[PDB]
């Protein structure tokens, strides 16, 4: 009973332990890439005139 | 016989936090520096959804981004027109007790379940004109906390008990089930490509699945409480986790570590439901304490506020084209703010 | 109007719906819903026998007026996630076995489970109703068991009113909230037929007062 | 004349005024207190018993503004005016009282519905019936006030004119007698029949619920007596030095209920008081 | 799903007549419901129309006060009262179903219909073609042209197009432009503008053969089109 859970909390975490990471700078600058790339298309960051808002009135 | 195990156990939790600690060069903040902030952010309510009689637990948009459904603790499943505010569907409920549904990526069924333990699914495009309940999923041992759709015949649930599981809807039977949790798991949410999904319990902790093969993938920790809410961040490598400390966290799966934390000295009070808006620059929260609250993503500023209810925040959506944001409380009220 | 032929008969769907969502909620207030509560080993079976899968429901009637009783013992999860959603009902049932007393201690554990209910954030204002099962078997081990191995302290006599009144004090001494609810206590046994009777007189005197609280008189 | 009417002696002048002046300022000042925390809460501001409260605040508060400036001007300058002018202070005063007897009529009402039927006092009150009888009653006021402008004067008609009021005949004085007198008969039925239930049913609430309900229709009976004798005795015998006297002293009594009408049902409940707490 | 029509045969002028259309297969109480008729030879004409929960009524300036429809939904049956019947009340009646929601396909489902026969500021559409030859295998188009525009502000094109076989009732091809009903092949299509509307077939087999009628659905009377045969 204490064996079998021991085993699998011991595989599965040496399972863990085999990924391969990357830097904080190259996974932080990404995120901030696609933030800048898609800023031109966001109705709730700049608001559009009320000519296209399906909500106006 | 055992003693060996559990320090081999150790050994390994060390490695992993040695490993981490490598990879941490420079943080977040650093980097989002000398960028212009987002300024202040007003948004005006445009409608008012009424008829719900008692307290609205969970609420989905749909993918053509005009069409909603919500839940209450009466009996009642209504689907919603955004434009227009007319109602199209009103689907009674055999048990009053309910927490969670969804809609499906085509429009043609919807999920509900709670605290009976079972995931009911009911069509909503047939040839008699009217709605009728097409499958039941049993085998759960606890209430249900969430379900979403991948595509007409394949949905994941999660439990109270230690479980998740993915089902057929044809045949009626579970296919594959993860099991890693020591708590009560609260919410999921799957990624746009549908190949991946998170989850979050109350043991504080969240973890990565793989829903071909079955197996956790990664681990993530930091926070001291109950976690409720959780979401994805649009481009698919980060995600954003929410818990009753009164303050959210940014975790990152190639770097396999945290990357920010949301909190003020003023809030006290746990945190309900989370979201992103498209382009993911803001981050919008809602808590206890009457009030929805909106972060700047890459800075921890508050560039917002959302205060119109006049009781606690249950559930909060955005359309997917970005042009409205859906919120729903306990004062029985949907509002949609632009 | 700038309203085509087509939207006018939506608008007139959506007013269907709504009357008939009117009538819905308007038949479902008539109600009078309790929760029911006890460790095992209590006597809820007796009682539920004596008035007519996750969630149990049960339905009676009584001087025309409609009760509903929602059972939760068959949970086994989390109490404080989904606790919640109970409030609003109009009081609580408890039930408590007196003759387990020799018998870490069963009482021990009723007691803990009683404080922990009864002085709870979302039913500070909801009454409680306590039951006292089992008196036929309490009153056949006082005779030969002191009443000391639950209360070393006890100074009383080995008598089933003095003992009985004793366990009553001491479980209504709990609750914290005096002003806001009242707690209404009654022994009982495996054959009664006037308990629904308390059910129903406890219930009218909780309602009465809520009116007259509602309505700014007190 | 506009003359003879005008009895008060000099020395009589002096204690008119300043009694009419403090008084006036404490019924302004505790009716907007009062509106202020119905109005800064949530919670209050839901419930449908509340609305009634406010209507009585504003009417007492309108009423007591132009009573008080209708009385200074007519027995302190000894101010002369055309009969319109003063037909239409009489009916905008004549509308306050009434609106505020209204609204003690609808709380009346309300408070014997919650014991009448107890299981049904919530499914038969409503807020939006609360707002149709809320307007019902002001329109109905506003009308009986504005009734004499159109027509029936005495001046423009051939009538006996009133003994205590300018250019009013001896038929809308009763009008308002004979209706006053029945909203207040049922508004002291209501409560004797609240207590004997509560009473009947007890067989702690009695000691309470006797000891408010005394003191409400005690303060409601000596209030609303001695003007209402003198008024009746006018019409039906004649007019006397000394009873011209007493009659102007009885409507100081009146202003007094605006200002003591808001310590009995604003105190009296617990959540308002709570809420003034909170907002402190 | 079906509806069955009873009623009719021979009267004479003068009289008076009723007819009354069963259903049976769906919620009937969750319908509106029209009368439609044709002639012996002519096109199709509407009559009248009952909304769900008889709250609305409409009926044919040629009907007016002589025709009374009604409805009787715990027994699932509909009513026609015809009083004073005329020399040209002579043809062909059909009851037909509509449900109005977002999104929804109404004129979806008609009946088979019953024939009676009496002894001896409107939009206008047309059509400018009729008896057109066509081989199997070949690809066809029909035009239709209206006086006045059916595009509405809200951006819908109310125009729904019909087909119907020799010996057979009319069937729905598509319930407004550029939308294809459920069960009908995707070799038809249609596309239009403005007051200028066309139906396109890209190869068509023996079975696709008959009469093709246009209707607009912008604001009642609900005025019909002029057929349009096909010879195989
Ligand atoms: C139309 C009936 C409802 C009328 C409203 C009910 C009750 C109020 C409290 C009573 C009177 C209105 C008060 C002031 C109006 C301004 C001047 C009144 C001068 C008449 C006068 O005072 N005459 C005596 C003899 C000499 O002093």
């Amino acid at each position: 009973a204490s064996i079998a859970q021991a085993r699998k909390l011991v595989e599965q975490l040496k399972m863990e332990a085999n990924i391969d990471r990357i830097k904080v700078s190259k996974a932080a600058a990404d995120l901030m890439a696609y933030c800048e790339a898609h800023a031109k298309e966001d109705p709730l960051l700049t608001p559009v005139p009320a000519s296209e808002n399906p909500f106006r009135e | 016989e055992l003693d060996q195990l559990r320090q081999e156990a150790e050994q390994l939790k060390n490695q992993i936090r040695d490993a981490r600690k490598a990879c941490a060069d420079a943080t977040l903040s650093q980097i989002t520096n000398n960028i212009d902030p987002v300024g202040r952010i007003q948004m005006r309510t445009r409608r008012t959804l009424r008829g719900h009689l008692a307290k609205i637990y969970a609420m989905h948009w749909g993918t053509d981004s005009r069409l909603l459904v919500s839940a209450s603790q009466d009996g009642k499943l209504i689907i919603w027109d955004s434009y227009t505010t007319n109602k199209v569907h009103a689907i009674p409920l055999r048990s009053s007790w309910v927490m969670t549904c969804a809609y499906a990526p085509s429009g043609n069924y919807v999920a509900c379940g709670g605290l009976d333990n079972i995931c009911s699914i009911y069509n909503l495009k047939t040839r008699e004109g009217n709605v009728r309940v097409s499958r039941e999923l049993a085998g759960h041992t606890g209430y249900l906390s969430c379900c979403r759709f991948l595509d007409d015949n394949q949905i994941v649930t999660s439990s109270g008990d230690t479980t998740c599981a993915l089902w057929d809807i044809e045949t009626g039977q579970q296919t594959t089930t993860f099991t890693g949790h020591t708590g009560d798991v609260m919410s999921l949410s799957l990624a746009p490509d549908t190949r991946l999904f998170v989850s979050g319990a109350c043991d504080a902790s969240a973890k990565l699945w793989d829903v071909r093969e079955g197996m956790c993938r990664q681990t993530f920790t930091g926070h001291e409480s109950d976690i409720n809410a959780i979401c994805f961040f649009p481009n698919g490598n980060a995600f954003a986790t929410g818990s009753d400390d009164a303050t959210c966290r940014l975790f990152d799966l190639r770097a396999d570590q945290e990357l920010m934390t949301y909190s003020h000295d003023n809030i006290i009070c746990g945190i309900t439901s989370v979201s992103f808006s498209k382009s993911g620059r803001l981050l919008l929260a809602g808590y206890d304490d009457f009030n929805c609250n909106v972060w700047d993503a890459l800075k921890a500023d508050r560039a917002g506020v959302l205060a119109g209810h006049d009781n606690r925040v249950s559930c909060l959506g955005v359309t997917d084209d970005g042009m409205a944001v859906a919120t729903g409380s306990w004062d029985s009220f949907l509002k949609i703010w632009n | 109007c700038t309203l085509s032929a087509e939207d006018k008969a939506a608008v007139e769907r959506s007013k269907m719906i709504d009357r008939n969502l009117r009538e819905d909620g308007e038949k479902a207030a008539r109600e009078v819903k309790l929760l029911l509560l006890g460790a095992g080993e209590s006597g809820k079976s007796t009682i539920v026998k004596q008035m007519k899968t996750g969630i149990v429901e049960t339905h009676f009637t009584f001087k025309d007026l409609h009760f509903k009783m929602f059972d939760v013992g068959g949970q086994r999860s989390e109490r404080k996630k989904w606790i919640h959603c109970f409030e609003g009902v109009t009081a609580i049932i408890f039930c408590v076995a007196l003759s387990d007393y020799d018998l870490m201690n069963r009482m021990h554990e009723s007691m803990k489970l009683f404080d922990s209910i009864c002085n709870n954030k979302w039913f500070t204002d909801t009454s409680i109703i306590l039951f006292l099962n089992k008196k036929d078997l309490f009153e056949e081990k006082i005779k030969k068991s002191p009443l000391t191995i639950c209360y070393p302290e006890y100074a009383g006599s080995n008598t089933y009113e003095e003992a009985a009144a004793y366990i009553q004090c001491q479980f209504e001494d709990l609750n914290k909230r005096k002003d806001t609810k009242e707690i209404y206590t009654h022994f009982t046994c495996a054959t009664d037929t006037k308990n629904v009777q308390f059910v129903f007189d406890a219930v009218t005197d909780v309602i009465i007062k809520n009116n007259l609280k509602d309505c700014g008189l007190f | 004349d506009i003359e003879c009417f005008m009895v008060l002696n000099p020395s009589q002048q002096l204690a008119i005024a300043v009694l009419s002046l403090t008084l006036g300022t404490f019924t302004v000042l505790e009716n907007l207190l009062v509106l202020c925390v119905i109005l800064h809460s949530r919670s209050l501001r839901c419930r449908p018993s509340y609305h009634f409260i406010g209507s009585l605040a504003v009417a007492d508060l309108l009423g007591s503004v132009i009573f008080v400036y209708s009385f200074i001007d007519f027995h302190v300058f000894h101010r002369k005016d055309s009969r319109n002018v003063f037909l239409f202070k009489l009916g905008g005063v004549t509308a306050s009282f009434t609106a505020s007897v209204g609204s003690l009529f609808l709380t009346a009402i309300d408070r014997y519905i919650s014991i009448h039927r107890p299981l049904a006092y919530k499914r038969i009150v409503t807020r939006p019936k609360a707002v149709v009888a809320f307007c019902l009653m002001w329109t109905i006021a506003i009308v009986i006030a504005v009734l004499p402008l159109l027509g029936w004067n005495c001046e423009k008609l051939q009538s006996v004119c009133s003994d205590i009021f300018p250019h009013i005949d001896e038929t809308y004085l009763m009008f308002w007698i004979g209706v006053t007198s029945v909203l207040l008969l049922f508004i002291v039925y209501a409560y004797m029949y609240i207590l004997w239930k509560a009473h009947s049913h007890a067989v702690r609430m009695d000691i309470r619920l006797a000891k408010t309900l005394v003191l409400i229709l005690v303060v409601l009976i000596i209030c609303w007596g001695p003007l209402l004798a003198i008024m009746v005795y006018d019409v039906f015998g004649k007019m006397n030095k000394l009873i011209k006297t007493v009659f102007a002293f009885c409507s100081m009594l009146c202003l007094l209920n605006s200002t003591v009408n808001p310590i009995i049902y604003a105190l009296r409940s617990k959540d308002l008081r709570h809420a003034f707490r909170s907002m402190f | 799903v079906q509806l069955v029509e009873s009623g009719g045969g021979l009267v004479q002028p003068g009289g008076s007549r009723k007819l009354s259309c069963s259903a049976s297969g769906f919620a009937f109480s969750s319908f509106g419901m029209h009368w439609v008729r044709q002639a012996p030879e002519k096109g199709l004409e509407w009559v009248a129309y009952i909304s769900s929960g008889s709250g609305t009524i409409y009926y044919a300036d040629t009907v007016k006060g002589r025709f009374t429809i009604s409805r009787d939904d715990p027994k699932n049956t509909l009513f026609l009262q015809m009083t004073s019947l005329r020399s040209e009340d002579t043809a062909m009646y059909y009851c037909v179903r509509s449900i109005y929601y977002y999104g929804s396909s109404p004129f979806d489902f008609w009946g088979q219909g019953t024939t009676l026969t009496v002894s001896s500021s409107d939009i206008v559409m047309t059509q400018a073609t009729s008896s057109v030859p066509v081989t199997p295998g070949e690809s066809v188009s029909i035009s239709c042209r209206s006086s006045k525009s059916l595009l509405h502000s809200n951006g819908n094109t109310y125009l729904y197009w019909f087909l119907q076989r020799p010996g057979q009732s009319p069937q729905l091809l598509i319930y407004r432009m550029s939308n294809l009903a459920s069960g009908v092949p995707d070799r038809f299509s249609g596309s239009g503008s403005g007051t200028a509307f066309t139906l396109t077939i890209s190869r068509l087999e023996a079975e696709d053969v008959g009469v093709y009628y246009c209707m607009q659905h912008l604001e009642y009377p609900l005025t019909f089109g002029a057929g349009t045969k096909l010879e195989l």
